[PDB]
């Protein structure tokens, strides 16, 4: 559950929709908008996907992530079809806070070619949802995240 | 009290991770919670250090569901 909370700061987290064909490998960008200018120190965010339609092959930090080698991690919980992100400005001196809107991560996924098996549709949608989401500033004050789910629109091949 | 919960707010989340990092860096001198070793030594080797920080990272990434050290 993403907990309903009250705080002094807020941003928006968006899954940017993609239209693809069954069998495609595509990138799904995930964005932050309205990032507080005083900056994010750390965040921990989960997404879920439908493993019947989607295979996650790679997760990469986005351009707004500072010193990703040290500040950015992810883990795919395959059993739960969950992608978990953790960011922290590792050196703790307020110099690598996230203060800019843009892409925070890109997923590279394969759309399973057999998704239309036993189906009479030519178009399907697959939802990318959220779990827990926690963000804070340098002073450990919470920053709320308004989460907006996303969809992959999938066209049958041929 | 809760293992990994270094600010004693009932839960283990990013704030505990940031606090652990600052504590090991000596950016802060101590944790807000009382018993540093009970809350901060999550693998139970009676040391608080970057191994504990890494366990917190693993926990927050859902690589593990609990810490090696337990209340039981
Ligand atoms: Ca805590
Ligand atoms: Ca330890």
């Amino acid at each position: 559950i993403h907990e309903a909370e009250t705080a002094d700061y807020i941003l928006d987290v968006l899954v940017e929709g993609v239209k693809a064909k069954a069998g495609d490998t595509v990138e799904i960008p995930l964005k932050f908008e309205n990032v507080p200018s005083h900056g994010i120190q750390s965040f921990n965010l989960s997404l879920y996907y439908d493993s019947k339609a989607i295979e996650v092959l790679k997760v990469e930090p986005g351009s707004i992530i500072t010193d990703p080698a040290n500040n950015f991690d992810y883990n795919i919980v395959y059993k739960d079809s969950e992608i978990v992100f953790l960011f922290d400005d590792d050196k703790q001196k307020g110099e690598g806070l996230i203060k800019t809107d843009g892409v925070f991560a890109k997923l590279t996924v394969r759309i399973k070619p057999d998704i239309f098996k036993d189906s009479g549709s030519t178009k399907k949608y697959s939802l990318i949802t959220f779990g827990e989401s926690n963000f804070c500033d340098f002073d450990l004050k919470p920053i709320l995240a308004v989460l907006k789910e996303g969809k992959v629109e999938i066209e049958k091949l041929e | 009290a809760v293992i990994g919960d270094v600010n004693a707010d009932g839960v283990v989340n990013i704030s505990d991770y940031v606090l652990m990092k600052r504590y090991i860096l000596r950016i802060i001198a101590d944790f807000p919670a009382d018993d540093d070793m009970w809350v901060g030594d999550v693998n139970g080797d009676n040391v608080i250090n970057d191994i504990d920080c890494n366990y917190l990272k693993r926990y927050l990434l859902h690589m593990i569901r609990e810490f090696p050290k337990n209340s039981y």
